[PDB]
């Protein structure tokens, strides 16, 4: 019915796409501490003190990728129910 | 710091045995060709490529150009 | 009348063909020629039987052999797999009698070119995921009606696209790009700050803020060979350009050698079968004597310089394109250029 | 042809300023303001080789581009009542691209020999610098050139073969000699090119 | 190589060599190939039955194209039928005919529709 299916599936497939690159990008962010290899993008124009502070905002930075796996996901779950509607 | 002799002989043995075993243990069947065919010249090949790109960094003539930032923060990261 | 229509069409095609019998009728002379393979003979004399089954005349309606010096069609006799790689090559010409089939090296050296050429981690992955779709969903899709024909000429080279996508996927990992970006798995080797120290290498960063400060190779312990792919490190260094190119130019010259090396010694199983010693004799060997005297020289002058020239030696190091040019020019200018091993002239 | 008669308008007018200012400085005794040294010594040798190293696969790959235009438009023309004809005369546009394979590698051979200098006067640069520019505008205008010309030999007389194939299978087997010796010519202008800039050693 | 030898003769005339020529394109695993002499198409020991196949193809052409034209779909995913060649065709064809003519008159009965449109043209001049 709503949102019908010839499009659902594409979506399907994009949502899950999305949570699954989402959660690595995050995973490699938190789990390597964002090696400047992996990690350039950051926001801080101070830094000389000490590389806690550039560890912290890393953390930070790399928090707002669980959030868009979460609506990458509710995403996928709405698209799933349209699916549904036969 | 990294080893050489270790990686390329595991890596040549891996290529080895799986060229050359492999098309000795075929079932008889009428795919046997075909097999042996994609089995074998896919091991050349992998083996080949993997042989190139690590000999290209064998004996490096000038290292890299890193920005300043890099150089900060690879003091304590890789430490 | 559907169905009478698929009958008249098989009446006029039979009407047809018995047309191309002979111009004769004495003696029940109404022959006609046929090309037919060896290993389908007995269904072929099946079916003569069934003919006279369905005759009223119970006569044996054969004959015996017989032999002439005609160009006989050919016909790859394909399976589930092999027939996307076969249609791939046959769409530019058709072989000969007994010509050397190149689908069976093709089948594998066309995906791994292509991955060379597409040499990415997660495309690879995409292309592969789409490849298992299609695979595994294989039966209901062809018995199904679709209006896309693009999906058509798509689907029909399955097993294309899935080894593509294999292949894809391995050259995604030799360079360590994974969407553009590598994959530090076991440890890097260039950059130790605190090592660099003691090489007069501090209190530079104050001015790091608007200089770049390049890095030596083997200050003591640099260098070292990373045991798979490209060190990440590169990855990141802002005269990347450079290795990369020089790296790269290098593998396609020496991929692109052996791909016509291979092709000339295939052409030597050609000849040698259908029994032409003269083209053996005064064909394949200079052909193959000159390609290898002109590039088999430069693919080992190549892996000579890699395995030879260390960091110390930065300085006057031979360039191998040079000694090409005068290679082809016959010139040798007395400076300019030390010879890369001795005893080369 | 209104854009004939512009191109006109503006080579006449620029002649004939050049023609009257040069009768009046030379009627004038001025011949000491005319010091063409000043002209070809203050323009810096990079300029000579940059704008070498453009032309060198501009032109190049302008040839190219009409060639395969002037060839394939024939070829897809004129195979609707021969489809046969599809990859049977696909020799042409193959040439039609080495030319800008020769082009590029023309481009990456030129490219090295570009290690500056801090000299700002010409009587500190030299003469080898001055050379080095030169050398490299002249081998990348003539390689340009030469297989601009070439792309479009190749092109025309590709053309001509795709057409007449469809007549008679056994045409094209041996009309495409013409096709071969086109593109000797451009070989000629890399071999030239080569030539002229072995012996620059700018630096 | 792919065959050994492909040129072998097995074939002999019967009284009902049509069947044997059927089962073996049925069996489709040969090729044919004859008439060296190249003779004009309408010097051939079988023409007659070509032009009735002929006439066959094209009854059936104007009936597939009326069909079309009456957005009819056809279902077409039955069997493979055999063809039958003894004379009972010949009355097959004869009801093919029949029903040909119908259409024939069927256009003919469309002379009736152009009397309609000379008169809703007529209607256009209310005024």
């Amino acid at each position: 019915l709503c949102c019908g299916p010839k499009l659902a599936a594409c979506g399907i497939v994009l949502s899950a796409w999305g949570v699954i690159m989402l959660i690595m990008l995050g995973i490699f962010f938190n789990v390597h501490s964002a090696v400047l290899i992996e990690d350039v993008p950051f926001t801080e124009k101070d830094f000389e003190n000490g590389p806690q502070n550039i560890y912290n905002l890393y953390e930070q930075v790399s928090y707002n990728c669980f959030i868009a796996a979460g609506l990458y996901l509710l995403l996928g779950g709405f698209s799933f129910c349209q699916v549904r509607l036969n | 710091a990294h080893s050489f002799a270790l990686p390329v002989i595991i890596f040549t043995t891996f290529w080895g045995l799986i060229g050359i075993a492999g098309p000795w243990f075929v079932p008889k069947g009428p795919n046997r060709g075909v097999i042996i065919t994609m089995l074998v010249a896919t091991a050349v090949c992998c083996y080949l490529f993997w042989l190139i790109a690590i000999l290209a960094q064998l004996n490096p003539l000038f290292g890299p150009q890193l920005k300043n930032e890099t150089i900060w923060y690879v003091r304590f990261l890789w430490e | 009348i559907r169905v009478w229509f698929i009958k008249v069409r098989k009446m006029k095609a039979i009407y047809h063909t018995l047309n191309l019998c002979n111009i004769d009728v004495t003696q029940k002379c109404l022959i006609a020629e046929v090309w037919c393979p060896v290993t389908d003979l007995d269904s072929i004399q099946f079916a003569l039987r069934r003919g006279t089954e369905h005759s009223g005349s119970t006569v044996p309606s054969i004959l015996n052999r017989m032999q002439t010096n005609q160009t006989p069609p050919t016909y790859n006799k394909t399976n589930k797999f092999t027939h996307g790689f076969q249609n791939i090559v046959d769409a530019y010409g058709i072989g000969t009698y007994r010509e050397i089939n190149p689908a069976p090296y093709t089948v594998i050296t066309f995906p791994f070119l292509f991955a060379v050429m597409f040499g990415d981690f997660g495309h690879g992955i995409l292309m592969t995921l789409f490849a298992v779709w299609m695979v595994l969903r294989e039966s209901r899709i062809l018995s199904q009606k679709h209006e896309n024909e693009m999906f058509s000429m798509v689907f029909s080279g399955r097993y294309i696209i899935l080894l593509m996508g294999l292949f894809s996927i391995y050259t995604g990992l030799i360079y360590n790009d994974c969407f553009s970006k590598s994959l530090n798995i076991f440890g890097s080797s260039w950059s130790v700050r605190p090592m660099f120290t003691q090489g007069n290498w501090t209190e530079e960063t104050l001015l790091g803020s608007s200089v770049l400060q390049l890095n030596p190779a083997i200050p003591g312990v640099f260098g070292g060979p990373y045991p798979f792919g490209i060190d990440p490190i590169w990855n990141i260094a802002t005269n990347k350009l450079t290795f990369l190119n020089s790296f790269k130019m290098k593998m396609s010259v020496i991929l692109g050698i052996i791909h016509m090396l291979f092709g000339v010694s295939l052409s030597l199983f050609n000849h040698i079968y259908f029994k032409k010693p003269l083209n053996i004799y005064f064909g394949f060997i200079p052909e193959i004597i000159f390609m290898s005297s002109l590039f088999g020289y430069l693919v080992i002058l190549i892996f000579y310089k890699w395995t030879a020239y260390d960091a110390h030696s930065s300085r006057n190091a031979p360039s191998l394109l040079i000694h090409f040019i005068n290679m082809f020019l016959f010139s040798y200018p007395e400076s300019g250029n030390a010879m890369l091993y001795s005893g080369q002239k | 042809t209104g854009l004939e008669l512009l191109y006109l308008g503006i080579f006449v007018a620029f002649w004939a300023c050049m023609v009257v200012v040069g009768i009046c400085y030379t009627i004038f005794d001025l011949g000491f303001r005319f010091d063409v040294a000043w002209f070809l010594t203050e323009t810096s040798p990079f300029m000579w080789s940059n704008l070498g190293i453009g032309l060198a696969i501009s032109l190049s790959v302008v040839g190219a581009a009409w060639g395969i235009y002037i060839t394939g438009s024939s070829i897809i023309g004129g195979g609707v009542k021969a489809p046969r004809i599809k990859t049977k005369n696909l020799v042409s546009i193959i040439f039609c691209e080495a030319v800008a394979i020769y082009g590029i590698i023309m481009a990456i051979v030129i490219s090295n020999m570009a290690e500056p200098f801090s000299a700002t006067e010409p009587k500190a640069i030299g003469h080898r610098n001055y050379h080095a520019g030169y050398s490299m505008f002249g081998a990348g205008l003539t390689v340009g050139l030469s297989n601009l010309f070439c792309g479009v030999c190749v092109g025309i007389v590709g053309s001509g073969a795709a057409l007449a194939d469809a007549q008679n299978p056994s045409l094209f087997v041996k009309i495409l000699i013409v096709e071969i010796f086109g593109s000797a010519i451009g070989l000629f202008g890399v071999i030239v090119a080569i030539l002229q800039t072995s012996r620059v050693k700018m630096g | 190589r792919s065959e050994e030898m492909t040129l072998a003769q097995l074939f002999l005339q019967s009284e009902a060599a049509y069947c044997c020529v059927s089962e073996l394109g049925e069996l489709g695993k040969v090729q044919f190939r004859d008439l060296n002499p190249d003779v004009n198409v309408f010097q051939r020991k079988f023409v007659n039955e070509v032009r009735r196949c002929e006439e066959m193809d094209r009854k059936l052409r104007f009936v597939e194209k009326e069909i079309r034209k009456a957005n009819i779909p056809i279902m077409d995913t039955g069997e493979n039928p055999e063809v039958p060649f003894p004379r009972d065709m010949i009355d097959l064809e004869a009801n093919f005919e029949k029903i040909e003519n119908e259409l024939k008159e069927i256009n003919t009965n469309q002379e009736a529709l152009k009397r309609n449109f000379l008169e809703l043209t007529e209607l256009k001049f209310i005024l």
